[PDB]
């Protein structure tokens, strides 16, 4: 598949929107954390935004 | 937005694509079906655009485009639409390149003003040389518009009808020509070889009885022939809802005192009344239309007399004579009224072997009359067929690079849009429009600038000089005007809102 | 059958529509995701078309055009694709007018041949005797590379290398004869141009190797020193210490006889082709050649075999029986220079009658990204110099000559007659796409900038103060290869399955 | 819920989007097809919104506020809707963030209250300073006529335009009092001004070459009944067996018609006007007495005749009073345009006039007539209101400039709301540059350069693309338009954002 | 008959664009798609394309015999055979003609075609220099439709002077073709060594 | 001319369509009789014509089959003029039936 | 272009069998089915059969004038007019 024009510009914004919304709640000392569940069924929770982005699964190549 | 600019070009192109192949002397005819069930076939866009009913608001501007031009010219009906549609083709490519339509419309205005000044230097004059030379080029000028019709066989005979009819209705000092001063009347039956040119009106009457003289007597060297125009018939009166002998004497005495001979009325006459008119030398004419009574008073300088007691000498129309001339073996046997002096109006006599043939020769003859109107008003004349679009394109293309602006692309597309007309005529003539377009250009460059047109009519070459095809210069200026003016009005509409019919 | 040609133009124009936005340093990159899962991105037009995995055959020809564009001019692989799609788009409206594609293909012949002579009129002819313009042309062309300051010393190195291997009047100059040898270590400022050749490997890593020899002969030997290994099945069992030495003496006798014929031939330096099948040279033979003072260099890649058989003037040796001294080469001095764990070997002073223009340049650097981009950085510099040697003169880039040719071709064609005027003026309208993509990718207004360019062409000239110069061979090989590419497309009237 | 408010946002933009190309004198025209099957094309926002008849209640508010703009002022009906609907788009992202709509509407009324105060500061009263009496109105008419096909002939058009306004009392002026009759054909520079009123002259009936067109002081009389012999519908049914009685009933029906016909001669009026067609019977008897009569006159032209010579309309020909008659100074019938046109001249009591226009086509003259209406409103409001403000981007950019500095001293949500209202003021100069073909990206940035140098009068040049002062361009606008536009746009916007739910009952 | 007449026209419609110097090239693609080659040779197109029509296979074996005698003009033979079958559909259906009569009609028509070429054949025995020019013009028509048409003007004297050096049997075993990469096509020369 | 060559040639073949259809309506062979009739009339001695009774080509003068000059002239004339009208029309526009 | 050619051939295909003394007669039927008649006259067949093609009505109207001028060979004129358009 090949997509050109302004259609791909709107897809790149929506792809990076869901990825950026993950760290918006964790910013600052008052920020909140979240759990990352894998396919095995285990999970983990931490307040560090770098650890969440390391284990974050991004399917779209833009994100 | 987007879909608006793209749909307007495609909608205007589809409507204009109908009359493209029909523009020319070799153009193609069409079949028009009237709502009453009659089938009409004509190549003139005036009838085609009027008969075709469409709800598209974009194409309605093309209907009003040739509506005002039909009275001024009448031969540019299908020529202005194709010329205006060519400007929309080049304007669509400029929109996709990021050029606003405002600069496109303003660019077409400067292209028209510069191109008109080019044809003003190359124009020639006819009547400015000799009066006899004027009728020389005018006689063969009407033969061009008659080549696309069945008239092309008799075109040599009918060429003298358009010239003599205009001279009678015009003055040397005034030089005023109007189409209302010329009456076009014809009936079904007969042939086209028996049609002559007669100055006067025809009442289509057998004079109600053969004993009446076929020629009006001068009445002891009187002045002309005094005829009566009345709205009431000559007969014993009858009510319209649900003594006779003495009534006849009272009506005849009023005619002798006024000095009238021919009695013209709107309704038929009694058979007993015509018996006493034989010995009194008083011819009677019955069954005359109401509209025909108005045209008689204009030519014969008469008046409308409503009642018998209103008869007067100044209200009687004066003509030279009234006679009944038989045409072929037809049993119609109409009447001919002559003048033998300059009138304020004329009437053409047109016949044909079929209904549509009568309307074919009637509209073709009227088209040549409108051309003569512009030749008298505008002394400057040029050969318009195939010359203008070729010459106007070369002048704008050379001056486009010197502007150095947005109008440079508008001038390039303007010259390419003009080339659509000669290529369209080349496609109608059965030749390659690719090689024909530049063939007209190259002959105007290496040799000299002249008028060399399309091969549709045919000649040893493409030159229009010897072929004697001339077009009015004032007509060519108004054709490129309304075409460019409407093109700015098409881009002027940025939104289309159409409601329902309640 | 026209539906095939109408679909081939649309399919090819859709490819050039994405490539025309990547032209220039301000062009937009394209995301490419391979089927294997590797994600790569770049603005190179040749890289996009190579990894695109093109299926449709007509679109596959654009890859060969970009490959031939880099093999000849070396620059403009993106611009040549844009011009190809422009002629297909301009000829699309010609098909609606009833024009057969053969006339369109034949009309491009007179337009391409005339555009070359017109381009030479506006071009300013230069000469190879002036080195001031040659260095400035190669230095400014490196502004597209990571190192701006280190590009100043690289310009005169590439110019002086070509002027020594080329005469005053030359035509065909092969840049593949100059091999760039990259090695980890060193710096960018330290670079040397080695006359004869430079290899990719060391000589002897063990003890006893001289590693340096004066007045040495170098030749290619495809043979290899190994113990006898017949293709049949054998069994070796040694139950006694005397039996092991007996077989060893029989093997060392065969290993020595190979070295005896080499010593009698006065061979200072030897070359053995690397073969993973069997062993190249036994360790016992290295100790035998150590006392003989014979330099041995192993692990020679197969790519350099054809390079060493030409520039060195020697011949490949398949068997020792056909090995003679007359088939070897000559070298004045052979030494191994070690700079920061380099141990690189250089050869100078060939002095052979069969010698040809082959000069090797050594590239040094610390990180892998240094010697990598530098190899491609100097590769583009030799291409610019190659354009001036084949065709003298240069033109000002930036879409200026594309419009100037369109202005002169449109005016001179108005004096033609008939078909000559209509069709042959459509080639000038397709040349405006090159300056248009340059203004759009830079954020400038499309129509407004092009109108400003047409204003200065009547008064001014092609020019120069911005130090932007495009070689003439890029513009020459553009229209030339595009005329043959568009012709080969329209001449295909159908595509059928044949097996 | 919030879904109804979002639905009202796109409804206001859809109405605004249609009025964007109609903003400005050079703007595009919109095509509207009424259910009456009559093609109507105009750039005036009033007529545009009245012919749409939008069923949407919030979109109808933008139509209703345009009628209020046409009532009090009458100019700027297009810009008042564009400015009102612009706040719908600016408040769209604020609704998703949780900002209440009432806090947004509250910040507008504080910004408009401060904007009206700045309008009076920018309005400078000037009459006789650096200007004369005649050149004051002439320089204003050439501004609206610029960038048009009449720019070359505008020299002769201004003289006829200024004299049309001065022909009426300067205390009460109305655009409907100035008549305009389109004459197809002829040169544009040959048009003349008429002091009286003219009509179409639809009379189709024969009897010409009588009733000469050269009069001195003819008396005008209004005709009601029909003077022709045969009636339109009814008749008289008489059954007689006598031959002589057949001719008697013909004159008997004519005797009843000649009764009221002869009474017209007793009045002694050479001019006879009637809304009904006059047959050949009345014009034949009036030919010997040199009495002119014209039928099939429109009702709109008959009302102007009463206000011209001070006439009256009477039912019969008996009770007509002598003071109901009127006369002009000169009567001349012009054949210009291949058609004869009657006109009146020299009426001192005339409250109306007529301005004839000539051109190459009817569609070309229609653009000249509408381009003149924009110039008449500028000439009319010059003498009426002495307080004028600089238009064409001048005032529009400054109102948005001051609100940016005043918002820095205000804390809370109202800071970004005023900044959003100041940004909402940028749509007016935008569409002016887009509808004129100029680039809106470059001019918007270049205009803000000199606009920050302290001079508040910098406008936008409508002729050649550039930034500069409209004071030299002679672009003038009254202060009542700028004040009422901000109040009408805010009042209409406050009613749309205040609707939480739309309830519609079917029946 | 419907499959043989229409099937033979479809075969002739493929190579009809390969006839003449102004003709066009036909592109072929296999399942692997990497074997695609652009060539104007009619023998390569017919032999490579598989066909399930048994009537179309007849023209394939006949074209092999024509290619062995000369090697050119094989495209004109297929097109001429296809035009006779295309016009035969109108002769059979609407013209009421027996198919054997059509076969006998070509026999009487072939005798008139050979007699026209016999009366129009003119040769000059004297002035062998003029006969050499005739071999130059014939070689130009054989090199047509091929890339060699560029240098064909230089290749005209190459093939003409080569045949004049035989003076013996027409067998082609005397002329050996050698092809080496590098250099322009115009660098070819004639060598008897 | 070039484009007029096939147009005039097509008119000659349309003249032979009348005896072809006439032979098909009679039941005879239109291919054999019409073709053999052209060979005898081509060069000299033009007498015989198609006979609808016996099925051979015999003399029309002996069988008493003749046609008037004015009758056959109107057939070739009116048909040639009527065919040019229908071929010239490239478009048909029908209004709303009432 | 296709409607004019097929429409003209369809008119000629009706009277093509009525030409000549050995020709064939065409049968017509109405809704009442009791008005059916057998006649080979082209003037009776063309005028009675209604047609939805206005281009086909032009050939019928031309044949009406030709039928009054001579009266014989009207079928041959209709067929010959269709042969020129069929070969087109």
């Amino acid at each position: 598949e090949k997509i050109s024009g302004d259609d791909i510009r709107n897809q790149n914004v929506l792809a990076t929107m869901a990825v950026a919304n993950v760290v918006k709640s964790s910013l600052g000392p008052v920020g909140l954390d979240k759990m990352l569940v894998d396919d095995i069924g285990d999970f983990t929770v931490t307040n560090d935004g770098a650890t969440i982005l390391s284990l974050l699964d991004v399917q779209h190549p833009a994100g | 937005g987007l879909e608006a600019k793209k749909s307007h070009i495609l909608a205007a192109r589809s409507v204009a694509s109908i009359i493209k192949t029909s523009l020319g002397p070799r153009g193609l005819d069409k079949i028009l079906i009237s709502p009453d069930g009659e089938i009409t076939i004509t190549n003139d866009g005036a009838t085609i655009l009027s008969q075709m009913e469409l709800d598209n608001e974009i194409a309605k501007l093309l209907v009003q485009l040739s509506k005002s031009q039909d009275d001024e010219i009448g031969d540019g009906t299908t020529g202005v639409v194709v010329l205006a549609s060519a400007l929309l083709d080049q304007a669509l490519e400029l929109i996709q390149k990021g050029i606003h339509p405002i600069k496109i419309a303003n660019g077409f205005d400067e292209a028209a003003k510069l191109a008109i000044s080019k044809l003003e230097e190359t124009c020639d004059d006819i009547s400015a040389s000799n009066d006899e030379l004027f009728r020389d080029f005018l006689l063969r000028a009407a033969k061009t518009s008659l080549g696309s019709k069945i008239v092309s066989k008799d075109h040599d005979r009918f060429a003298e009808m358009a010239v003599e009819a205009v001279i009678n209705v015009m003055d040397k000092d005034r030089k005023d020509v109007d189409f209302d001063l010329i009456k076009m009347q014809g009936r079904v039956g007969g042939s086209i070889s028996d049609s002559k040119l007669i100055n006067g009106v025809i009442l289509d009457k057998d004079f109600s009885h053969p004993q009446m003289p076929k020629c009006v007597l001068p009445k002891e060297g009187s002045d002309g022939v005094k005829l009566a125009i009345l709205t009431c018939p000559f007969e014993p009166p009858k009510p319209k809802t649900k003594y006779e002998q003495d009534k006849f004497k009272e009506m005849i005495d009023d005619v002798k005192k006024a000095g009238a001979d021919v009695v013209i009325c709107q309704w038929g006459f009694d058979d007993e009344a015509n018996h006493l008119l034989l010995q009194n030398d008083l011819p009677a004419v019955r069954w005359v239309g109401g509209q025909e009574l108005e045209h008689i008073a204009i030519s014969t300088n008469g008046r409308i007399v409503p009642r018998f007691q209103d008869l007067s000498k100044d209200k009687l129309g004066t003509c030279s004579r009234i006679y009944e001339q038989e045409f072929g073996t037809t049993k119609d046997r109409m009447l001919i009224i002559e003048q033998s002096k300059e009138t304020k109006t004329v009437t053409c006599f047109v016949r044909g072997s079929n209904k549509m043939i009568v309307d074919e020769a009637e509209r073709a003859l009227h088209d040549s009359l409108c051309v003569v109107r512009n030749l008298v008003k505008d002394s400057r004349v040029v050969y318009g067929g195939g010359a203008a679009e070729v010459t106007m394109s070369l002048a704008v293309s050379e001056e486009a690079d010197k502007q150095r602006g947005i109008d440079q692309y508008a001038f390039r597309g303007f010259a390419q849009a003009l080339d659509t007309i000669p290529m369209t005529l080349a496609e109608n003539s059965g030749l390659d429009p690719i090689g024909t377009l530049s063939t007209l250009k190259s002959k105007q460059l290496k040799e000299k600038i002249s008028n060399i047109g399309v091969d549709c009519l045919g000649y040893g070459s493409n030159d229009m000089k010897e072929l004697f095809v001339v077009d009015p210069f004032i007509g060519k200026k108004q054709q490129i005007l309304l075409a460019t003016q409407l093109c700015r009005m098409i881009l002027k509409i940025d939104n289309v809102i159409i409601s329902g019919k309640d | 059958p026209q539906e095939v040609r109408k679909a081939n133009i649309i399919a090819a124009r859709s490819v050039a529509d994405a490539i025309r936005t990547s032209l220039g340093p301000k062009g937009m990159d394209k995301m490419i995701k391979t089927s294997r899962g590797e994600i790569i991105i770049s603005n190179d037009g040749h890289t996009i078309l190579k990894q695109m995995a093109i299926l449709h055959p007509v679109a596959r020809m654009l890859v060969e055009v970009s490959a031939a564009q880099d093999s000849e001019a070396g620059d403009g692989t993106t611009s040549v694709v844009i011009l190809t799609g422009a002629l297909l788009g301009a000829a699309e409206r010609l098909l609606n007018k009833g024009i057969h594609p053969t006339i369109i293909a034949d009309s491009f012949q007179s337009a391409a041949k005339r555009s070359v002579d017109i381009l030479l009129e506006m071009c300013h002819k230069v000469s190879l005797s002036d080195r001031e313009q040659l260095v400035r042309a190669a230095s400014t062309s490196l502004s597209s590379k990571i190192v701006s300051q280190y590009s100043s010393f690289l310009a005169p190195l590439a110019v002086d290398s070509v002027l020594k291997i080329s005469d005053e009047n030359s035509k065909n100059v092969d840049l593949n004869d100059i091999r760039l040898v990259k090695k980890v270590g060193g710096t960018i400022d330290d670079t040397e141009m080695i006359d004869g050749v430079v290899l990719t490997q060391t000589a002897i890593k063990s003890a006893g190797g001289p590693t340096r020899k004066e007045k040495a002969k170098i030749g290619l030997i495809q043979f290899q020193i190994s113990p006898p290994k017949p293709d049949t099945e054998n069994n070796i069992i040694v139950n006694d210490y005397r039996q092991m030495d007996k077989i060893l003496k029989e093997e060392r006798a065969y290993l020595l006889n190979i070295c005896k014929k080499i010593k009698k031939a006065k061979c200072n330096v030897l070359l053995i082709q690397k073969s993973i099948l069997r062993d190249a040279v036994n360790d016992l033979a290295l100790h035998f050649l150590s006392k003989l003072n014979i330099m041995v260099v192993k692990d020679i890649e197969r790519e350099e075999i054809e390079f060493l058989s030409k520039g060195l003037g020697c011949k490949p040796i398949a068997d020792i029986e056909l090995f003679t001294e007359d088939r070897l080469g000559s070298a004045d001095l052979v030494e191994e220079i070690d700079s920061d764990g380099s141990k690189i070997v250089r050869v100078t002073g060939i002095r052979n009658n069969n010698a040809r223009p082959t000069v090797s340049v050594v590239i040094r650097g610390a990180n892998n990204m240094i010697i990598d981009e530098t190899e491609r950085s100097l590769h583009d510099a030799l291409c610019v110099i190659r354009c001036l040697v084949k065709e003298r003169g240069l033109i000002a880039g930036g879409g200026a000559p594309e419009i100037e040719i369109s202005r002169r071709l449109s005016k001179e064609a108005r004096s033609m007659e008939g078909v000559q005027a209509f069709i042959w003026q459509e080639f000038a309208s397709a040349l405006e796409v090159i300056p248009t993509t340059l203004a759009e990718n830079a954020g400038l207004n499309s129509i407004k900038v092009v109108t400003e360019l047409r204003s200065k062409h009547e008064n001014g000239e092609l020019n120069y103060e911005e130090h932007i110069l495009q070689p003439v061979l890029v513009s020459t090989s553009a229209i030339t290869l595009a005329s043959e590419c568009v012709k080969s497309i329209l001449r295909i009237d159908d595509i059928a399955f044949s097996r | 819920g919030k879904g109804q408010i979002i639905s009202n946002i796109n409804a206001c933009v859809a109405v605004q989007e249609a009025l964007k190309p109609t903003l400005g004198p050079l703007g595009s025209d919109i095509l509207i097809v009424t259910s009456n099957q009559k093609t109507t094309i105009s750039n005036d926002g009033a007529t545009i919104l009245k012919l749409l008849d939008v069923v949407h209640p919030a979109a109808k508010t933008l139509v209703d506020i345009s009628r209020a703009q046409d009532a009090e002022v009458g100019d700027g009906t297009t810009s008042v809707t564009i400015l009102a609907g612009e706040l719908m788009k600016e408040a769209k992202p604020f609704l998703e963030e949780g900002i209440s709509s009432h806090l947004i509407m509250k910040g507008y009324r504080k910004a408009v209250s401060l904007a009206v105060e700045k309008i009076n500061e920018l309005a400078v009263d000037i009459t006789s300073e650096k200007s004369s009496g005649r050149e004051l109105l002439e320089r204003c008419a050439r501004t609206a006529m610029s960038s048009k096909l009449i720019h070359n002939n505008a020299d002769f058009f201004v003289k006829m335009c200024v004299d049309a306004v001065l022909s009426l009392d300067r205390n009460d002026l109305d655009d409907k009092l100035i008549g305009i009759k389109k004459i197809p054909g002829g040169a544009m520079e040959e048009s003349l001004f008429i002091n009286g009123v003219a009509f179409k002259k639809t009379f189709s009936y024969a009897g010409f070459e009588q009733q000469p067109k050269k009069f001195n002081n003819p008396k005008i009389l209004s005709l009601n009944v029909e003077l022709e012999l045969k009636a339109e519908k009814d008749n008289a049914e008489v059954r007689v067996e006598h031959v002589e009685d057949y001719q008697a009933i013909v004159d008997a029906e004519w005797q009843l018609i000649f009764e009221k016909l002869r009474q017209v001669e007793e009045t002694g009026a050479n001019i006879v006007l009637s809304k009904l067609p006059i047959g050949d019977l009345a014009t034949q008897f009036f030919a010997d007495r040199n009495i002119f009569c014209a039928g099939r006159v429109s009702a709109d032209d008959m009302n102007r005749v009463i206000q011209a010579v001070g006439g009256s309309i009477q039912s019969t020909t008996s009770d007509i009073k002598p003071e109901h008659l009127g006369t002009c100074a000169l009567f001349e019938e012009m054949q210009i345009g291949s058609e004869r046109y009657n006109l009146f001249q020299g009426c001192p009591q005339a409250k109306t006039c007529t301005l004839l226009l000539r051109g190459g086509a009817e569609q070309v003259i229609a653009e000249v007539e509408r381009s003149l209406h924009d110039a008449i409103m500028i000439v009319k409001r010059a003498l009426q209101n002495k307080l004028i403000v600089a238009g064409g981007g001048a005032t529009e950019m400054e109102v948005s400039k001051c609100l940016r500095d005043y918002s820095k001293t205000i804390a809370g949500k109202q800071q970004m709301i005023i900044n959003a209202f100041a940004k909402a003021l940028e749509v007016i100069p935008r569409q002016l540059c887009e509808n004129a073909g100029f680039d809106a990206i470059e001019i918007l940035n270049k205009l803000r350069l000199a606009h920050s140098k302290g001079e508040k009068w910098y406008g936008v040049v409508f002729e050649t693309e550039n930034i500069g002062d409209n004071f030299a361009k002679f672009v003038w606008e009254p202060a009542l338009v700028k004040i009422n536009a901000l109040n009408s746009a805010t009042e209409a916007t406050n009613l749309i954002l205040s609707v939480d739910e739309t309830i519609t009952n079917k029946g | 008959r419907l499959s043989a007449f229409v099937g033979a026209i479809a075969v002739g419609d493929l190579v009809k664009s390969t006839l003449g110097p102004k003709g066009m090239d036909k592109l072929l693609q296999s399942a692997s798609s990497n074997t695609c080659m652009v060539t104007n040779d009619g023998a390569t197109i017919l032999k490579s394309i598989p066909l399930d029509n048994p009537a179309a296979k007849v023209l394939v074996n006949i074209s092999k015999v024509q290619d062995d005698e000369v090697g050119d003009g094989t495209t004109s033979v297929t097109v001429l055979s296809a035009e006779l079958l295309r016009e035969a559909e109108k002769l059979i259906d609407q013209s009421k003609i027996h198919p054997q009569t059509i076969i006998e009609g070509y026999r009487l028509a072939s005798a008139a075609a050979l007699d026209a070429l016999t009366k129009a054949a003119v040769d000059n025995s004297h002035d062998k220099t003029m006969f050499r020019e005739d071999l130059i013009h014939i070689a130009k028509t054989t090199l047509s439709s091929k890339i060699l048409s560029q240098d064909k003007d230089h290749f005209a004297e190459l093939a003409t002077n080569a045949i004049l050096r035989l003076k013996g049997s027409t067998n082609l075993e005397h002329i050996q073709i050698i092809k080496i990469l590098g250099g322009k096509l115009s660098d070819s020369f004639l060598d008897e060594g | 001319d070039g484009k007029k060559s096939l147009a005039v040639e097509a008119f000659a073949r349309a003249l032979r369509q009348l005896p072809t259809i006439l032979a098909d309506n009679a039941g005879f062979d239109s291919s054999e009789l019409v073709s053999k009739l052209r060979s005898s009339i081509y060069n000299g001695i033009s007498t015989s014509g198609l006979d609808l009774n016996n099925g051979t080509i015999a003399d029309m003068r002996q069988l008493g089959i003749v046609e008037s000059y004015k009758l056959k002239r109107a057939v070739v004339s009116s048909a040639s003029e009527a065919a040019e009208v229908l071929l010239r029309v490239d478009n048909i526009i029908r209004a709303r039936p009432r």
